């Protein structure tokens, strides 16, 4: 196949802000006889379905302002807005519709500006209802940040240990803006019983310095 | 004018047979300007083209299955169905079928997105109330935890008090080790509303119709 | 800036270098015979490979492939006028003439389960007819038409068929690609008759849209503009051409229409008239009167100048005159009977149908010396080797020694397989196909008032 | 281009001051295929009743009468050569001029021209005019040129 | 309100028009064969060729005769050669020229 | 020439919905190409075009 | 669109046309 690659995976921008999402080709989307870009685009608005926008690169569909357009021709494309709004909150894709198969791009996630923040952190011992099934989760709550590039590792006692430590991101809150996410340390009973401190702490783009919550196992 | 819903058997078996079901309503497919397609989507992953079907019956599929993929409409009553044999545990996706033009060359309004996830078999869910440490006289923000760990298959809404103070909510996506899912939540108070006030969880896991209560 | 490209070696005019003498010959041939079915052949029951009765009829190709002596074997009384060893001898042809004797009159044939739907003329009212099967007997005249081709190799003919389709692709209809060829045109292969230069055998699965004997075969057609550009021009000597043929009804196919017409140019109707009928069309072609001063034989041709190079120069000492007529294609009936009695009824005879077919070769050469020297031989060698070969003066090293040794291997096959080649040179590439062959290596003579042709050579050449 | 080439000799004109021009002197349209002619028609023309020998008559009703009929079109041989690309005629409709208590409705005719290009159709014997516009009905010619127009040269012009 | 429907006639092979050479010597306008911006313009119009194909192929095969089991296509093709012979002219620039070529093109 | 109009829309065909008109269109030129000629006159000429016209 | 850019030749007599031409032309 032919592949399409975009860039960036995620971009901020203010109200009112001018956008450039570009998304390239490994191979030239011009025709010789038909001179039409065989490029179209799409929007996923969290909890909706993609949307058409724009086909033949400059033709627009019926129903999206004018505000919306696309450039591009050969092998560099972007998609150019003029003034970014509340409603344009979504995922969108790149799609080349020249050879056969058609494929689509990686994609970029446009978020709408506000305050840097960093997490609120807390941390949870594995319940001893989850015990006596024989299974200990250590969870992390790191909570109401921004944005969402954040690096995430587990301390027991000391020594870093990337087995076990699976994190989903949630969407941004409508009213506050931010990030969340939850760390859960899935490990067994076995090994539970052997160690003593277990530590929660992240890397945030707005704290370098890490941010720590603690508890000792044995102790209560 | 256009309508668009699909349906499907939602909960599959390895190596059995996929039958996803395409419903329209307001057009026509053996019209000269009518015509679909059919397109998944992960959860996490992007977006990719599986099989397009035009007005005069000849079909193309992506070769890279090139075998089971089998797409075939019934102009008649208007409908379109999607044949997959022997699922595998690759095809856990989210299937979107719609209506394409070739002025556009794109895939102009699109459907409900029906949800097929195969695996072995439903599991019920094992909720664990997280409960705080007991340690220092801490008093920042009393933070809850209900954590819903093993289960099967989607979707399970997790609710919390009804109509009592609200402040805001955390609900987490699922992650996906071997075919028990995982799942959590969490509700962030400024340290008032605990142990003094009622906290609760709510499951409801509508497959296998259990359905138990628990405070911290 | 630029420059005059590539200097390339030309061909040049055959008058550079054949030279004639005054020395005529005769020949002619006997009357040919030719008989058989006008629809198809008769194949034996038990072994279905040898034929019984053979298919002939008026509109089959009659190509001809005469032989000719080789003019090297003549013990010459008078010996003087070239040396043998620096000299060789070759024919070329001046004139033309076949005959034909039948009575003139169109033959017809048809087919009995031609699919007919409804006359469309000036009555095809509403609602269709019902009916799942309605093949109908009908029989159908032909176009006319006549030429005549004269040349060294054997004419290229050209027919649409079913070819390679393209890739996997859902947008492009269940129709098949249609694509040309080029071939070498055979005996008993038929003409056009306004119905397409296609297969019929590979793209009509019904058979049921020609008549019978056309439904298994390719009606080639000759070829003009590829043959005019050979440059070597060794093909078409000389050539005419005459037809016509005009419409006689109207008829219409049956059966699913592969593609909806569009919308965008009807109204559609209602009540009676709520489902469409087809839109396939067709003509039949007819054919017209045919005269006597419409004829193209039984008349000399001269010959002076040839459109090609080649000025009548027959290499390899044989012709190719081809023939198409159809104004002496007339069918006869026979009625054989079972029992005599003295009252008329349907079971009592047999009928068989036959068609009859005779031809006529006539022909006067010229005898040519080719001076061979050592600027000629190279530019008989890049047009052709056989002719340098046969005339059993010398053989050819074919390079002047290779460049790259190649690496020939000695301890024959047993570590790396590869392509043994087991050569043969197969004696001629014409052997695969089959032609009415007629000899001629006892029909020369020199005296030329004897026959009818010298008695009119003489007067249009003044000797 | 005369003057971009490759001339085995250049000795003969002066490049400083002069032209180079081509000029043509010999022409050929070669054609090959065989000679059968082909039918049009169309599903639902417009055809009333047979009125050449026989139309014995009361009035006869009908919601519609639309009939499947095919014909053959005039043979026709023509071939011309320019410097500009040809330019023909076709007959239209155009200004109306809304005045003066026009009973009937039938609309003016207006001589238009402009440029022939391909895929475009000759006259066949039915009025070099624009079918599209000037009918409604879509059904009174063959469906080949019903949606189109048909020109023709002007000699004259 | 009546309208007559057309008829062909006979048409022949040597009331062509095609495959024989033309010489011009001598044209009608002025331009004897010059052709300014290097290029012509033919235009040729035949419906002598006209024929229509007849295409049918099967969707299932049977030992029985059944319209539904064939679909009916129709093509038409055709040919069309071209060849030119050209001279060369030259062209004497002074000045009046000049003006009377501008306002040509 | 043949014309139709119509009076109304609608999906399928109507036989009293089209209004129909009947035309033939023609076309001239002439060119002419003269040569001047003079008449010398005497007395009899004079009574020869007279009783002439 | 036809493109004759690159098919030019000043050898005559390698073509139908310009044989017939060349008799024409009585050279």
């Amino acid at each position: 196949d032919i592949v399409m690659s975009q860039s960036p995976s995620s971009l901020a921008v203010s109200v009112g802000e001018k956008v450039t999402m570009s998304c390239k080709s490994s191979q030239s989307l011009l025709y010789s006889s038909i001179q039409k870009n065989y490029l179209a685009w799409y929007q996923q608005k969290p909890g909706q379905s993609p949307k058409l926008l724009i086909y033949w690169a400059s033709i627009r569909e019926s129903g999206v302002p004018d505000r919306f357009t696309g450039s591009g021709s050969g092998t560099d494309f972007t998609l150019t807005i003029s003034s970014v709004k509340a409603e344009d909150l979504a995922v969108y894709y790149c799609q080349r519709y020249y050879g056969y198969p058609w494929t689509f791009g990686g994609g970029t996630k446009l978020e709408i500006k506000r305050a840097d923040a960093a997490p609120t952190v807390s941390i949870f011992p594995p319940s001893s209802e989850q015990l006596t099934s024989g299974g200990a989760s250590v969870v992390c709550f790191l909570n109401n940040f921004y944005p969402k590039d954040i690096n995430v590792k587990w301390k027991i006692d000391g020594s870093e240990r990337q087995n076990g430590v699976l994190n989903s991101w949630t969407d941004q809150d409508s009213k506050d803006s931010t990030y969340s996410m939850s760390s859960t340390l899935t490990l067994t009973k076995d090994e539970y019983e052997r160690h003593n401190s277990y530590t929660c702490e992240a890397t945030h783009k707005t704290s370098t310095s890490p941010i720590v919550k603690s508890f000792n196992r044995n102790e209560c | 004018q256009v309508t668009l819903k699909e349906s499907g058997p939602g909960i599959l078996q390895p190596s059995q047979t996929l039958s996803l079901t395409c419903s329209f309503s307001g057009f026509s497919l053996s019209t000269s300007g009518m015509g679909v397609g059919w397109i998944r989507q992960p959860s996490g992953k992007g977006l990719e083209w599986l099989a397009h079907i035009w007005w005069n019956d000849d079909k193309n599929y992506h070769p890279a299955l090139k075998s089971r993929l089998t797409i075939s409409k019934d102009t008649s009553s208007n409908r379109v169905f999607l044949n997959i044999a022997s699922v595998d545990t690759a095809d856990t996706a989210t299937y979107y079928c719609a209506r394409i033009h070739y002025v556009t060359d794109a895939l102009d309004y699109w459907g409900q997105g029906t949800s097929v996830t195969v695996s072995a078999k439903t599991t019920a869910p094992s909720v664990y109330p997280l409960a705080p440490v007991c340690g220092d006289t801490t008093g920042s923000s009393v933070t809850l935890g209900c954590l819903v760990k093993g289960y099967f298959p989607e979707p399970v809404t997790l609710t919390w008090n009804s109509g009592s103070l609200s402040s805001g909510v955390h609900t987490f996506p699922a992650v996906l080790q071997s075919d028990l899912y995982t799942l959590s939540s969490s509700v962030t108070v400024t340290s008032s509303t605990w142990p003094s006030q009622s906290i609760t969880c709510n499951v409801a896991h509508p497959a296998s119709s259990t359905k138990v209560d628990k405070k911290i | 800036v630029y420059l005059p490209p590539v200097p390339v070696s030309k061909v040049v005019s055959t008058d550079e270098y054949v030279s004639r003498t005054s020395i005529y010959y005769y020949a002619g041939s006997s009357r040919l015979l030719a008989v058989g079915n006008p629809y198809f052949s008769i194949k034996s029951p038990n072994n279905n490979k040898k034929v019984l009765v053979p298919k002939v009829s008026g509109l089959q190709y009659r190509v001809f492939r005469v032989r000719l002596p080789d003019p090297n074997k003549f013990g010459f009384p008078d010996t003087s006028f070239y040396n043998p060893d620096t000299q060789r001898l070759v024919w070329a042809c001046v004139g033309l003439e076949i005959g034909r004797g039948q009575p003139l009159g169109v033959g017809v044939s048809g087919h009995p389960y031609l699919n007919k739907f409804d006359d469309t003329e000036t009555s095809n009212r509403y609602p269709a007819q019902p009916g799942s099967d309605n093949r109908e007997c009908l029989s159908m005249d032909y176009k006319q038409t006549q030429l005549c081709l004269i040349g060294c190799k054997p004419p290229t003919g050209e027919h649409w068929g079913k070819g390679v389709a393209c890739n996997n692709n859902a947008a492009a209809t269940d129709c098949p690609p249609l694509e040309l060829f080029n071939s070498i045109i055979e005996d008993g292969d038929m003409v056009d008759t306004g119905f397409g230069c296609m297969d019929f055998g590979t793209l009509q699965a019904n058979k049921s849209d020609v008549p019978i004997d056309i439904c298994n075969s390719t009606c080639k057609y000759p070829d003009y503009l590829k043959m005019a550009s050979e440059p070597y021009g060794d093909s078409l000597f000389f050539f005419l051409r005459r037809e016509q043929m005009f419409v006689r009804h109207f008829f219409n196919r049956a059966g699913k229409l592969g593609e909806a017409v569009p919308d965008d140019l009807y109204i559609k109707g209602s009540g009676n008239t709520a489902v469409i009928q087809s839109s396939a069309f067709f003509p039949t072609p007819s054919g017209s009167i045919v005269t006597s001063e419409s004829q193209l034989f039984n008349k000399p041709y001269w010959l002076q100048r040839a459109q090609g190079h080649n000025n009548g120069i027959c290499w390899g000492n044989q012709l190719f005159v081809t023939v198409v007529d159809t104004t002496r294609s007339t069918n006869m009936t026979l009625c054989t009977e079972v029992t005599k009695e003295g009252t008329y009824k349907n079971d009592n005879f047999k009928e068989y149908v036959r068609h009859v077919e005779e031809y006529d070769l006539q022909f006067v050469f010229q005898l040519c010396k080719i001076t061979l020297t050592a600027e000629i031989m190279t530019y008989i060698h890049t047009m052709d080797s056989n002719i340098l070969e046969d005339w059993q003066f010398g053989l050819t090293p074919p390079p002047s020694a290779s460049l790259q040794d190649t690496y020939r291997f000695v301890t024959s096959q047993a570590i790396t397989c590869q392509k043994t080649a087991p050569p043969k040179e197969k004696e001629d590439p014409l052997n695969k196909y089959t032609f009415w062959e007629v000899n001629l290596k006892e029909k020369f003579s020199a005296d030329l008032d004897q026959f009818p042709l010298g008695r009119k050579f003489l007067l249009q050449s003044g000797l």
